[PDB]
């Protein structure tokens, strides 16, 4: 099996730049007719896959000006020209010149835009759960720059470390930016059993933890 | 246009089977060459198996022998006939078109899930999100909705029904001990809501759920 390392695992970059991607395959990968089946995929964010380049270097049609193949012999390189915000994704090379085909294992294009900060938010449990016993309480950080952030649940200021859900969109083409979500759940019995909830989070955009709470009250 | 639509994702159990189609339009299946590449909840993309303009045959290592695929050019499917499917089998499948001789992947559908696991099917409970106090006076305002405890992926939701999708963000859906946990908000203008109507849309297939919830202003 030929196998293809890419290289950046993660490539951050700001917009206007340009972006290199390499694929290093661990054998030659010429198909016995001769060609080069050598291709590169980019998939969207809750989209498939598609097309870019094929044969090493022929842009599908449809494709924008500034992406472009390159290389030969185990050495294999995308090149982007002027970073677009919807140019944001997973990268995949391929290799078809050798049975059983493979993929590299990707490389994620990540846009590098100013720092923003959070809009955070907190919701009690609604009443239909709390009728169920169950008690869920929930944090967005939306919209927020760079992506590394850190929350934390107090309960009547004591922190809770249990029963904590956290998930985060990819990166929005839209505005360049992260957002995240956070679930606390307990019991109602658990919930009810005291007063003051809130949601706690260090992010670079603030000297200060930002707090977003409520009382059961 | 040219266009593939994968159906048959379904939830199997571990040794089970599962037949997948895909039906081509806007193109002839005969000529170009066809396959199945899949990709893992880890996201890594990973070739199936393939069929030739002249029906030959490839597979891949970890598949050859329990799945089959096919053509129909009469009627443009193709199928891929899973067996003893196991838990790496577990992924979303995408059929794809090539321009034989040229290009492996140049046309791919939109995928169908497949899921190989004991778990059972559960059907989500979703709850509406009101704002608590303060962040509800304000020049905007963020709802939200809860969907808990299903199995298994996907779901699908939206609010009002999908006219309103400016704003939005639904949350990737994160699994603890066979059941799944999802979410979304939406922030729009303090004189959107709760002047008109907010409403989250909820459908999960596997477990047959189709459910809506309106936000509703809060506070006893």
């Amino acid at each position: 099996d030929v196998l293809l390392t890419q290289t950046p695992l993660s490539l951050p970059v700001s917009l206007g730049d340009q972006a290199s991607i390499s694929c290093r395959s661990s054998q030659t990968i010429v198909h016995t007719n001769g060609n080069t089946y050598f291709e590169w995929y980019l998939q969207k964010p809750g989209q498939s896959p598609h097309l870019l380049i094929y044969k090493v270097s022929n842009r599908l049609s449809g494709v924008p000006d500034r992406f472009s193949g390159s290389g030969s012999g185990t050495d294999f390189t995308l090149k982007i020209s002027r970073v677009e915000a919807e140019d944001l994704g997973l990268y995949y090379c391929f290799q078809g010149s050798h049975s059983p085909w493979t993929f590299g294992g990707g490389t994620k294009l990540e846009l590098k835009r100013a720092d923003a900060a959070p809009t955070v938010s907190i919701f009690p449990p609604s009443s239909e759960q709390l009728t169920s016993g169950g008690a869920s309480v929930v944090c967005f950080l939306n919209n927020f720059y760079p992506k590394d952030i850190n929350v934390k649940w107090k309960i009547d200021g004591s922190e809770r470390q249990n029963g904590v859900l956290n998930s985060w969109t990819d990166q929005d083409s839209k505005d360049s930016t992260y957002s995240m979500s956070s679930t606390l759940t307990l019991t109602k019995d658990e919930y009810e059993r005291h007063n003051s909830y809130t949601c706690e989070a260090t992010h670079k955009t603030s000297t200060s933890p930002i707090v977003k709470s409520f009382n059961r009250n | 246009e040219l266009k593939l639509v994968e159906t048959g994702g379904d939830l199997v159990k571990p040794g089970g089977s599962l037949t997948l189609s895909c039906e081509a339009s806007g193109f002839t299946l005969r000529t170009y060459g066809m396959s199945w590449v899949r990709q893992t909840p880890q996201m890594r993309l990973e070739w199936v198996a393939s069929i030739s303009y002249g029906g030959l045959l490839y597979f891949s290592d970890s598949v050859k022998g329990r799945f089959t695929i096919s053509r129909d050019i009469v009627r443009n499917i193709l199928t891929l006939q899973m067996s003893r499917l196991r838990s790496e089998d577990t992924a979303i499948y995408y059929c794809a078109r090539g321009t034989s001789f040229v290009r492996y992947f140049d046309v791919w559908g939109a995928g169908t899930t497949v899921t190989v696991s004991s778990a059972k099917t559960t059907a989500p409970s979703v709850y509406p999100l009101a704002p608590v106090c303060g962040d509800t006076t304000g020049s905007s305002v963020t709802l939200g909705c809860l969907v808990k405890g299903y199995f298994p992926e996907p779901v699908t939701l939206t609010w009002n029904s999908g006219s309103l999708s400016s704003g939005v963000h639904t949350f990737p859906a994160v699994l603890q001990s066979d059941l799944y946990t999802l979410s979304s908000s939406v922030t729009v203008t303090s004189s959107t809501w709760p002047s008109q109507s907010i409403t989250c849309n909820v459908a999960h297939p596997a477990s047959s759920t189709q459910v809506d919830k309106k936000i509703v202003p809060r506070a006893a």
